[PDB]
RNA sequence: UAAGGAACUCGGCAAAAUGACCCCGUAACUUCGGGAGAAGGGGUGCUCUUAGAGCCGCAGUGAA
RNA sequence: GGAGAGUUUGAUCCUGGCUCAGGAUGAACGCUGGCGGCGUGCCUAAUACAUGCAAGUCGAGCGAACGGUGUUAGCGGCGGACGGGUGAGUAACACGUGGAUAACCUACCUAUAAGACUGGGAUAACUUCGGGAAACCGGAGCUAAUACCGGAUAAUAUUUUGAACCGCAUGGUUCAAAAGUGAAAGACGGUCUUGCUGUCACUUAUAGAUGGAUCCGCGCUGCAUUAGCUAGUUGGUAAGGUAACGGCUUACCAAGGCAACGAUGCAUAGCCGACCUGAGAGGGUGAUCGGCCACACUGGAACUGAGACACGGUCCAGACUCCUACGGGAGGCAGCAGUAGGGAAUCUUCCGCAAUGGGCGAAAGCCUGACGGAGCAACGCCG
RNA sequence: GUACCUAAUCAGAAAGCCACGGCUAACUACGUGCCAGCAGCCGCGGUAAUACGUAGGUGGCAAGCGUUAUCCGGAAUUAUU
């Protein structure tokens, strides 16, 4: 078929994707995340838990990612 | 039924939006003034950019008013403001534009270019 | 406007624009008729989907609606038939 | 600084600056505005010729002072011996600060516009707006 | 419709054109979909056609169109009855 | 009380205007409390349903 | 593939700024000026625009009229959403690069298959009677079609029964198997048998091709002497809506969402391939050519259509300009030329559709300021 | 009737611009006398000026040559290198 996006991340609030932006001038590696609004369905996820997402078609006005399974308990 | 202090609109682009009458010309104690009559008046406010500025002493003449003026057939206009249009010496608007109606009265006047300008005579 | 075929463009708009606001207006009479008698189950609820059904197809066919719409709409009645 | 630091307060160079600063602005007049647009040389108009005395040297050095087209005000050195220009006059002004002159950052062009060429001149005419003769 | 059609290139008075299929409404020298040879009609001797057979016959075969010096072309190169002689059998 | 609107007068004296309740919204300055009810704006009747739908007048804190 | 020099002192070595030698330009100005080729030429006022031209075509869809087989106005089809211009707005999924759509639409073209049955009623033209300066508008009748509208037949499309298999959650591909429901047109020819049949045209279904739409990762200017922003806001449910997913919209529920990894606000800016410079790392620019976007006097809408919320279409509001016989009417060069204005400064109111490309047409052909050429300018490069 | 080609005639129509103290290639005379003027910088001119103006000569370019404006370089003068 097709292959889709998938991150690994920590719940912020209920997923923060933090990577890492080498610096055009200077080499160093830099690290920035962003935060992706994603769709848990029955609530299961909770604060500080490590989870896989995957993307999704729009579900919402910033929902583009579906929590597919937890990895690390909060 | 224009006096001294009466204030009124400014019907023409010339910048002058509202004047006050200083004078109505046409004879010593002359009290009143009417639909094509020409009074002296001082601009209290102007939009920006217009040739008329505020404070400037300027003739006009009136061109609508609220009390009107009976015609010899017995009928009658009335308008609901007080308006008039700021004139040169030779009777011409110093605009180059007029709106809202004016009376017919203007023509025996000879105002026959704010007549021509006027979007509607009656 | 100007141009000879513009000129033209304008009448054969109106034209069309008179015939599709009558069409959509009868479609939507009898879709919504539809609508009603299920809601109430209406002896003649049948004769009245089955021609709505039959309005929103040729809507389609003349380019009134999309065809996705006219899908749309079909199941709606049909679902609740 | 180290490269963490430069990382977090990237390294900025000088500003440069314009020694012509009355060429590069334009004005719109309908909307009353000041542009900038790098223009080689300004029309003007004279509003006060003379001369002015100089910084070690010392001479009476011939001047205008012109308004701009844009409406800004420039002292501009007027080159050459002897100049035809008097109040009113319709000068180009280019670029190019006169020394031992403060305040005079630009030049009248000879044979441009209302400025007449330098009278006699037959070495670098081209400088003073000068045909050539014969 | 989609279209095999010449866009000139070369310079003033010494035309070369490319073979070209392009969208009908792309602009003469604008976007294409994929160029296929080239032409040049003012060569010394031979008009120095260089068509790529088997993408000519590949967007013959998706509804592409020539123009009519295109026709010629792919006819010179037996394109057109190799296209003819594929199509019915 | 027409039209005008402080032209009255030493002086807007007197009068006119404002005014209740409910909701928005509120400046310089400040001793940080204020200024403040700043200013400036919206809504009020009646009937019916449970915020909508209606009804009537020139006008609904229809008077004080 | 990498050069330095002058200048602070009585003299010195440092530090440090300044200046100069190089390259470049949509240049301008001064003096001067022979030619040819190739290119380039309003950077300022997205200022206002006189005049001409820049989108038509089809009589082999149709009736009529006028002329002697032709043509005109009209109906109808297709085009006018391309091509051409401009860079105002935009700091944004606008653009570049890389992906996704199991949330998408697609005229004309190509291929395949099945069809193309049977009826009807309008109306422009036109004739006649008027009304208006005009733009144009009314009354009466008349009439055709590949115009329009009924009915029949056609399902892969919709509902329900399920089933098998598969995926990345929503789901998807088939297998059915019942119920509703949806079309179409002729023209010009051949043979003639008035039956069959050629081309073009018409309908439905499925693919291909083309074009378009949405989403996402990363990349994208200053100012913190801009630190708080948001209340459809953020999520949910339902309904509506769309080609399509979705706060896209509404109702109700919850109080979320964004931000020092710079939110928000202000200012500036169309973006890229490219271009100039530099040894490179970098710095600077977006005129010309190509891709994408946005805009069409300003603002708001919608209609037709496969496609527009439409440069040379409509409706409305506004500014401005023009005609008027004062009731009323008309217009939009950021198309090509050209004018005025602004400016230091930027061209002919040219020729042709012969070539390439585009629209319409069966074709002949018609249209095409795209384009191909010519004109003007040492503006540049080369000879 | 363009490019191009062929024949005839004539050196006859067809050279200017900037610079010359140092940086920086190229100097003398006359005039002027801190004036007039020059100037990118250093600075030049106040009676023997290679720097002002002209002339002769010379240098650099050449259908161009200079000036101004703007950008990068020189600038290691924002320095990751
Ligand atoms: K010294
Ligand atoms: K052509
Ligand atoms: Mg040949
Ligand atoms: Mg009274
Ligand atoms: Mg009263
Ligand atoms: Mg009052
Ligand atoms: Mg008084
Ligand atoms: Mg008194
Ligand atoms: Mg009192
Ligand atoms: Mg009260
Ligand atoms: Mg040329
Ligand atoms: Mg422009
Ligand atoms: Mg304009
Ligand atoms: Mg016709
Ligand atoms: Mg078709
Ligand atoms: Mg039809
Ligand atoms: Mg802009
Ligand atoms: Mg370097
Ligand atoms: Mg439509
Ligand atoms: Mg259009
Ligand atoms: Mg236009
Ligand atoms: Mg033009
Ligand atoms: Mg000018
Ligand atoms: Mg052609
Ligand atoms: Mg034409
Ligand atoms: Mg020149
Ligand atoms: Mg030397
Ligand atoms: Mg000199
Ligand atoms: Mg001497
Ligand atoms: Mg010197
Ligand atoms: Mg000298
Ligand atoms: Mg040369
Ligand atoms: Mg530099
Ligand atoms: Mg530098």
């Amino acid at each position: 078929r097709n292959d889709r996006k998938v991150y690994v991340g920590k719940v912020v609030s209920d997923v923060l994707v933090e990577t890492y932006k080498t610096h055009k001038l200077y080499g160093k590696r830099v690290k920035y995340s962003k935060k992706y609004k994603t769709h848990d369905e029955n609530n299961s996820a909770k604060l500080g838990d490590i989870v896989k997402i995957q993307e999704t078609r729009p579900l919402s006005a910033t929902k583009r990612f579906r929590l597919v399974e937890i990895v690390e308990e909060s | 039924m224009i006096q001294q202090e009466t204030r009124l609109k400014v019907a023409d682009n010339s910048g002058a939006r509202e004047v006050l009458t200083i004078k109505v010309l046409g004879g010593s104690g002359r009290k009143t003034a009417n639909i094509g009559d020409v009074i002296v008046c001082t601009v209290k406010n102007a939009t920006p950019g217009g040739v008329v500025k505020k404070g400037d002493v300027v003739k006009a003449v009136i061109v609508r008013t609220k009390s009107g003026v009976r015609r010899n057939d017995g009928s009658y206009i009335k308008f609901d403001e007080n308006a008039c249009v700021i004139i040169r010496d030779d009777k011409g608007p110093r605009g180059t534009r007029i709106f809202g109606p004016v009376a017919r009265e203007l023509r025996e006047g000879n105002f026959m270019k704010i007549v021509s300008l006027a979007p509607e005579v009656l | 406007a100007n141009i000879k075929s513009a000129i033209k463009r304008v009448k054969t708009t109106e034209k069309a624009e008179a015939r599709n606001i009558s069409q959509k207006s009868a479609m939507r009479t009898a879709v919504k008729n539809a609508k009603t008698a299920v809601s109430n189950n209406a002896d003649n609820k049948n004769e009245l989907v089955s021609l709505a059904v039959k309005l929103v197809d040729k809507a389609a066919q003349s380019n009134l609606i999309h065809s996705n719409k006219a899908d749309r709409i079909k199941s709606q009645l049909m679902t609740a038939n | 600084p180290t490269i963490n630091q430069l990382v977090r307060k990237p390294r900025q160079s000088k500003i440069k600056k314009s020694d012509s600063p009355a060429l590069n602005k334009g004005f719109n007049s309908k909307k009353k505005k000041f542009t900038d647009l790098n223009s080689p040389q300004k029309r003007g108009v004279c509003t006060r010729v003379g001369t002015m005395t100089p910084k070690p040297n010392s001479a009476l050095r011939k001047y205008a002072r012109v308004r701009l087209s844009n409406n800004i005000e420039i002292n501009a050195y007027i080159p050459g011996i002897g100049h035809n220009l008097q109040e009113h006059s319709v000068v180009l002004v280019r670029g190019g600060r006169v020394k031992d002159l403060p305040g005079v950052r630009y030049h009248i062009v000879r044979g441009a516009l209302d400025t007449s060429g330098v009278d006699g001149r037959r070495q670098g005419r081209s400088l003073y707006g000068t045909k050539k003769p014969k | 419709a989609v279209k095999i059609r010449l866009t000139r290139l070369g310079s003033k008075r010494n035309p070369f054109y490319r073979i070209v299929v392009a969208d009908a409404r792309s602009p003469r020298d604008g976007r294409i979909i994929e160029q296929i040879g080239t032409y040049n009609p003012t060569s010394a001797n031979a008009p120095e056609i260089k068509v790529d057979e088997a993408l000519a016959l590949k967007w013959l075969n998706d509804g592409a169109k020539p123009t009519d010096t295109v026709h010629n072309i792919l006819s010179k190169e037996g394109i057109m009855k190799k296209f003819d002689e594929q199509k019915k059998a």
